[PDB]
């Protein structure tokens, strides 16, 4: 069964769609916007989620990453966060993660740009920074090598391009209000979905931009979308409720959760959503960045930097070493986590459970 | 006032 | 040698008709060489080849009207004659000792000084002017608890409180009082007197100021009988059929008494000069065009069409008897219509106008609009130089005057010292000088075009009554042909002054109907003065002596600040509409708005070689031999030497001798060029030309540029020198030798202990100089207030405008003499000031409806919903106030009810501004300057990826810092990068002077900063604990902790530990150990 992720202004709550009960997660945070996850990149059993934050006044926004258990449940684990070191963010309304490679995509709304870098945010470089007013959420389709982004200002538009910033195009520009969330149906011929905070409708269209359809209407101000199995997810911003409906728009609107208005997004935590089986087309020939494109790949340099003269691979910018990740608490099946003098996450097994990290028993 | 540079 | 563009050689006649140059000797030769005969003009030299009247009895006084009265009743206190003949001073009612009970009753004014035979002296009652009879030889008394209690005066009834009457003898019963508004029966005089309507225009001054009998109500025009009816004698609008019709109805037959034959067929009656109009019942003389009806109503006088009305012809007018001729000035071509003049030089004009942050290049027609310079601080006034193609300006945010060629190269500051608030400037292109005005020192200066040889040439007041003084000087123009300097002033007594260019012959030009004269200029062809007023809203021109004013625009101008004239069009800068406009220079027709501006445009100039006419330099090639300033004498006919601001002018028989006299705290240059302040000495900046400013025996400098250095190495601001406060550790700023000959500027007054204070605080009842010299009675008595300021008996000085202010200024009410203030001598300035309804205060008119009680009785703020706002340049608030349109959407609540800020659409940023995240504009130089300027550091965002300004150094963290701050020995970058990469300063490999501690990241701090508990230098070398293992700290207050750190003071007993083990919050020191039980 898929796991639901719901980030609030102060805390992040995960809800099981089958167990129908909540569980403890990261706490003691302020002004976060959106989350995204990567399915256990190290194949250990802890997936990595990327939650971005914004700040008020003097302090700037930032992006942080944290671990999440992949097993049935986990509690009392002291989840520790780490700041990516990405400075100069006002409000990251859009954020997405690419599992094919180690790149992260996020658009700073006030900076009217779309920023990419490594998973630890070292080789920052702007994709496109022109003809934007209010860059909304970002979606990525690595299989077809196409990203998606929208603007919700005086010129509401939905646009797609390659992951290296070229071949920019606009999908539709008519009968659009205030787009807020984007979603791609990875199984239905890469069909894309989006919402509207003004028209209060959810519409679908193909990746190339043909056969625009009105799926559902009167959704009570949807904010973000998520498609899993054969159903569509959305959250009413002004009320905080979560609803489900058939992705073909031929079913009643079911009710699941009622949450406070601080709720910002609904995201499904499942491996089948992203299909990690896709291989990496990169040949590891690029010096700093290896972005994706349909039918191949390309090399990129950090922002404001140029390649060495005569060459199109090596960048003049310096190369910095990656950043390690602190170990998580892998205590399983109702275990507890403890830190010794070495500060290693040494678990404390409960009654009837033995072994390292308390598996089985 | 209304006349200060 | 070539003729200057469009003109002719210094010896060559130029034909007005077509501009070609004709030989000089061909002028007035009897042959019309020029194409229109302009070389044989009118001014060319010719060729020769009781018992009697009023006397009833010698013992009876004779009244002036013929009446007879007894002579023993003269000067008894009552007007027995009825025409004041018996009480007339000229009838010897003065200069005599009034005898016995008939006291003199000492007073100035005659009517209340009458020597009444008072037998009730000392009874306890006020009996004449000042009631001194109760003080001649009298006794004290104690007040009854019911009546009013005059302190100086007698204890009199409560009806005397606030009744327009002096009862205590010193108006103490009227001090602090108010007045209920006069009723319908009582007309309110301008000074606050309630007078019954029986006395209005009764030919008697009842109010005391003559307001009741002013001509506004005492005209009463007589009937006119317009056409279709006929007037005979006094207003009889009888039918024209009643003209000479033998019926005496026209008063005493006014038309039958004449109506004879034509009286102008002969000189026996009419004697009219030019023409005759004999008509019904009478005749009248009249004159041909070109002649004015003279005041004698008999003859004709030739009109001076040039001086009386310069509007008739464009550039220069020559009067002729009964007509006029207008010639164009050298360099202009006269159009075939005979009036219009066209510029002949092929150089085309273009406006240079001084926007905030920019110097702009605007073409006259409005087609082009470019930038000359950008990124300036705040340019309030500029002026050009034609000879070297330079461009001088003021920068009020930096207090400097710069210069630069017109091709944008060789920018250079020429003045940076002792310039408080420079308001305007002009360039003396003839004798190479620079004139400027400052509002704080309130003076007119002069300097060499290069900055050297500054001098003061006008201060204090301008006139022989100190009625007009430098208060807020602004705007200045030059007339080097006549050697004059003109400058405006918008103080309380707003005026336009004039002076020669060496300080002599200062005078007032315009002093009436002038409130806010922001601008001034001269049309060099007409020799016509020009100015504009921001309050009354006009643009007036006049002759150079101030006579014959005329109005271009009448009250339709929102707010001009700087005007300029080329050919026949005048360009001005308007603050309220934030526009540069243009129109005809006489009537204002053809008004065109050249350009909009996001910031108020301050100055403007037509750049053209004709705007600075070429004329011979008097000091040419020699400076007249003067080693110092060679100024132009008034009248433009000779020169005159001078000396700088701190030299003594001594005259020999044939050569002026200026020698230095500068103070102890001033340094005199080796070749005696000038004197510079002592703190300027020994700083590496070669302030002096000859190099004596920086000797090789100079001690090492620790302080930054501009800071005085104490002998032991400490630093302080320059104002701390000789201020009677020990501001250095050893007090080298208080050394006796530094103060022995201390001096300070004209606007501050020196005390006994050599600390000098502002002149307004002198004798202010508060001890400022610490020695009570400013409040010493001996000096506070003998001293004279500076010109233009009224002096109190208390010793205080006040601006003269504060006499009759109603509010107390001197504390002793010496500034409110009611008797003087209640007459006509202190009326309000008509049609420029607003008069209150109860009090006698006169307030400036623009203070009406401004959100403040100006008239002290809310009269100025009453009925505010009826005053109309300006039709073009005003914004109307919800509370019916009017504000300048420039203050709408500016971001500040100005109306008082946020009317301006409601529905405010954010403005656009200019060429040199950056739009903040929340839609706000800030200077581009504020981007990444190590400070939060956009409210939320959104300017500091993402600048690892941009270069800085050309003159700024960039830290590794992306912030921009001034280059001069690099490698100075002090941490200025956030990461101290500005010192981390640059070499040593000394040959022995040491970084900074040994008198300071050295941190490992090459920034040096003072010795005491070591282990101070704060990361003073970013590397933290000072906070290393091993340093203060060998360094003690101040044991009584500096808590030497267990591990030998010396956490102290405010961070003791705090919420967190600074020593590391919590001893600085331990309940052993904060808790009272003994606390002296
Ligand atoms: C931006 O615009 C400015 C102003 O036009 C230019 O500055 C001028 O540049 C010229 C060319 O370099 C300068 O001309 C040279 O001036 C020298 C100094 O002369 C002084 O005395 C004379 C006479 O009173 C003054 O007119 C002058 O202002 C100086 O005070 C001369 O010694 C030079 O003589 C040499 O050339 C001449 C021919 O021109 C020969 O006859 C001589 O034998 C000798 O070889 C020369 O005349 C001029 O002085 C500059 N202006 C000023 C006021 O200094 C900038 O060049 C221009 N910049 C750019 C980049 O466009
Ligand atoms: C800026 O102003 C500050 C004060 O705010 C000055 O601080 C003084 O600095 C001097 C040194 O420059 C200190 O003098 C030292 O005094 C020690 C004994 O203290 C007595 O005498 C001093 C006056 O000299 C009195 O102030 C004090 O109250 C005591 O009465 C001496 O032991 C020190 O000797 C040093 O040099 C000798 C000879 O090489 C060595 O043998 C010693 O080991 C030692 O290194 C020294 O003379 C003075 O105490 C400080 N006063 C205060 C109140 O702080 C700064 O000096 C000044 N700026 C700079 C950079 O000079
Ligand atoms: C590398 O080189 C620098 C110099 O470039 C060294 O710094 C010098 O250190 C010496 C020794 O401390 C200093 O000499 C002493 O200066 C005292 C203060 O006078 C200075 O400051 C005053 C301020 O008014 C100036 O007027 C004056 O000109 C000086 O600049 C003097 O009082 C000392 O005199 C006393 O000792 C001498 C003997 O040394 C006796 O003959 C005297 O009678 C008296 O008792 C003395 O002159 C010198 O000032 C420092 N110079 C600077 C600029 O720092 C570094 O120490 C050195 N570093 C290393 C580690 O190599
Ligand atoms: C008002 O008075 C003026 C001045 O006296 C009168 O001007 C006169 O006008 C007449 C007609 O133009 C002039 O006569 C002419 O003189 C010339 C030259 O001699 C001659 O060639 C013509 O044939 C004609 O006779 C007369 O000279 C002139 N007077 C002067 C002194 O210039 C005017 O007529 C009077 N107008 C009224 C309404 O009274
Ligand atoms: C203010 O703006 C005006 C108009 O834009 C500027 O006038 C321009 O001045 C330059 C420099 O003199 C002219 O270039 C020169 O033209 C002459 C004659 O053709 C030629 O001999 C030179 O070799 C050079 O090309 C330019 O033509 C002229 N443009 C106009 C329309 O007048 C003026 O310079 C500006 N002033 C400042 C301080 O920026
Ligand atoms: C300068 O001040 C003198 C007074 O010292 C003025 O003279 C007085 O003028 C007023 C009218 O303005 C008269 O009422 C006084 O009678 C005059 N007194 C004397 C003694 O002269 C003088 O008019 C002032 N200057 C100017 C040009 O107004
Ligand atoms: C000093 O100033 C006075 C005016 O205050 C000048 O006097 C005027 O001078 C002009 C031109 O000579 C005359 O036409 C006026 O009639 C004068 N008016 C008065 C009231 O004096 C005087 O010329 C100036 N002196 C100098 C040195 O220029
Ligand atoms: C100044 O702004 C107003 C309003 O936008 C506009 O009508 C006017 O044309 C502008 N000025 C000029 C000379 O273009
Ligand atoms: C005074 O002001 C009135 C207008 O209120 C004006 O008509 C008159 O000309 C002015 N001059 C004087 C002193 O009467
Ligand atoms: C001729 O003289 C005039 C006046 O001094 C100008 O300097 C002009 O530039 C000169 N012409 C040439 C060609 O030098
Ligand atoms: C002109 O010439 C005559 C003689 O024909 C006289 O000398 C007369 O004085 C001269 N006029 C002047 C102004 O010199
Ligand atoms: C007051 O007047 C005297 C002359 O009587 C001096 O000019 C003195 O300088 C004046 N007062 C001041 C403060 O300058
Ligand atoms: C770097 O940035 C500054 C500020 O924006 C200026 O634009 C400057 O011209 C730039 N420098 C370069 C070499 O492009
Ligand atoms: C630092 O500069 C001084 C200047 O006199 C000397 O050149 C010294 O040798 C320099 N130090 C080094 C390490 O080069
Ligand atoms: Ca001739
Ligand atoms: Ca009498
Ligand atoms: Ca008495
Ligand atoms: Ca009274
Ligand atoms: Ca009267
Ligand atoms: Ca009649
Ligand atoms: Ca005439
Ligand atoms: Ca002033
Ligand atoms: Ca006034
Ligand atoms: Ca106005
Ligand atoms: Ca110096
Ligand atoms: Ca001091
Ligand atoms: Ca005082
Ligand atoms: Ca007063
Ligand atoms: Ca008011
Ligand atoms: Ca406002
Ligand atoms: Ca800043
Ligand atoms: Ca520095
Ligand atoms: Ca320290
Ligand atoms: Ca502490």
């Amino acid at each position: 069964p898929p796991l639901l992720l719901l980030p609030e202004n102060v805390r992040i709550r995960k809800y099981n769609t089958s167990s129908e009960k909540f569980s403890e997660y990261l706490e003691e945070e302020e002004h976060i916007q959106t989350i995204d996850y990567d399915w256990d990149p190290e194949h250990i059993g802890l997936s990595v989620v990327y939650y971005t934050v914004l700040a008020q006044g003097s302090q700037f926004g930032a992006i942080k990453r944290a671990y999440i258990p992949n097993f049935e449940s986990g509690s009392n684990n002291p989840i520790r966060e780490v700041d990516l070191g990405l400075k100069y963010l006002m409000q990251p309304d859009g954020l997405a993660v690419d599992w094919v490679g180690r790149h992260i995509y996020w658009s700073d709304a006030k900076s009217q740009r779309i920023e990419v870098a490594t998973l630890d945010g070292r080789y920052r470089k702007w994709l496109i920074t022109t003809q934007l007013d209010q860059p909304a959420a970002i979606a990525v389709n690595p299989k077809l090598g196409l990203m998606f982004w929208t603007d919700q200002g005086k010129q509401p538009k939905i646009e797609s391009a390659w992951m290296n910033g070229e071949h920019r195009s606009v999908l539709v520009s008519e009968n659009l209000g205030w787009p807020n969330g984007l979603s791609i149906d990875y199984l239905n011929d890469d069909r894309v979905y989006w919402s509207d905070s003004k028209e209060d409708v959810i519409e679908a269209i193909k990746y190339d931009g043909t056969d625009r359809r009105l799926i559902i209407n009167e959704a009570m101000k949807p904010f973000s979308l998520d498609i899993f199995e054969d159903k569509l997810y959305w959250v009413a911003k002004e009320k905080g409720e979560v609803w489900r409906q058939n992705k073909f728009g031929k079913e009643n609107k079911e009710k699941v959760l009622v949450v406070n208005p601080w709720l910002t997004q609904v995201r499904i935590f499942h491996q089948l959503r992203y299909n990690q089986s896709v291989s990496n087309p990169c040949k590891q020939v690029c010096s700093h960045l290896c972005l994706l494109r349909p039918g191949g790949y390309s090399c990129a340099c950090p922002q404001g930097s140029d390649f060495v003269t005569g060459s199109t691979v090596q960048c003049d910018a310096a190369s910095e070493l990656p950043v390690t990740m602190p170990p998580p608490c892998r205590c399983m099946h109702g275990g507890n986590c403890y830190f010794d003098e070495n500060e290693l996450p040494k678990c404390k097994c409960s009654s009837g459970y033995s072994g390292e990290y308390c598996e089985v028993g | 006032x209304x006349n200060x540079x």
